[PDB]
């Protein structure tokens, strides 16, 4: 519940 | 590495990256679209020099990435992103880097890559992608 | 437009 | 193979799949959530039978998949999905099948798998996943 819009994020690929 | 996060935009106009035949992806910078305007993303640079610059200029908005792929693997010995290829509905840019290690791919049937985030030190340590309709 | 809602799809993995 | 597409739902309650340790994934079937109620997806069955059934029952809604991975490889002259691993926030399920060929993985940082589609002949040929916030 905040004012920052959100998007799907896929990843990460690479280190931890 | 230095964590970077571009956040999310309207689409991708251009990718500037550099690489080394012997090691890995080094620099990464994106020119996004932001509501019809080129948005020049911050150049996220390697800590070291020696890389071959590549410029991937897209025919926005008609041309768009359909698959990101590459290899991750050990370099002096940090797990890093050794290799990248960007395939769009028009063409295939790459591979750039060393195509050795563990292959990965993200193909997209519906949706658009709208941001990158990750971390870079000597080399691109890891990355993620924002996806949107 | 269409009357059908849309969703992000990633893939396919396997036979290309 | 015979193409399938579940569409999109609210989330995942259970995955029922089958495999054989010599070949590849055979059947695939999902119990979705639909607005807080289970929805039984179609069972996508191989043309042949004899695979070892597996039931992955998640503690929905607190448990959800964070990564899907496995291998694609050739079986009797076909490229098929040879193995799958489902990693939730609580544990790992797999691998099931055979871990030979070309690895792939979809890690998710933000969002939910909410549907599957693909094709199955003698084995799972390919699949894709619907992602949502
Ligand atoms: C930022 C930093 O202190 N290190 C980076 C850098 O690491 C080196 C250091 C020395 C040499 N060398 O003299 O040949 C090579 C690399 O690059 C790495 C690969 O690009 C990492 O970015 C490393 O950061 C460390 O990365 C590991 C990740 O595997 C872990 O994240 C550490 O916390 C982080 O410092
Ligand atoms: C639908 C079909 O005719 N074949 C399926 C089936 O193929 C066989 C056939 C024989 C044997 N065998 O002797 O042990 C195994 C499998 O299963 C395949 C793998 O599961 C494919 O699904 C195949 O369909 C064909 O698949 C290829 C893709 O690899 C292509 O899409 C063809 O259009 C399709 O017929």
């Amino acid at each position: 519940q905040s004012g920052i819009s959100q998007t799907v994020i896929v990843g990460p690929w690479g280190a931890k | 590495g230095k964590a970077f996060d571009d956040g999310a935009f309207t689409g991708i106009r251009e990718i500037n990256l550099s690489y080394n035949k012997e090691t890995a992806i080094g620099d990464f910078q994106v020119v996004y679209d932001l509501n019809g305007s080129p948005y020049v993303g911050q150049n996220h640079k390697s800590f070291i020099t020696g890389f071959t610059p590549v410029k991937i200029s897209l025919d926005f908005p008609s041309e768009y990435i359909m698959e990101v792929s590459g290899y991750t693997g050990n370099v002096s010995g940090y797990v890093v992103v050794r290799s990248l290829t960007f395939k769009t509905n028009k063409k295939t840019y790459g591979p750039y880097g060393v195509t050795s290690g563990t292959p990965f791919n993200l193909p997209i049937e519906n949706g658009l890559i709208v941001g990158f985030k990750g971390s870079i030190g000597y080399w691109l340590d890891y990355f993620s992608m924002y996806l949107s309709l």
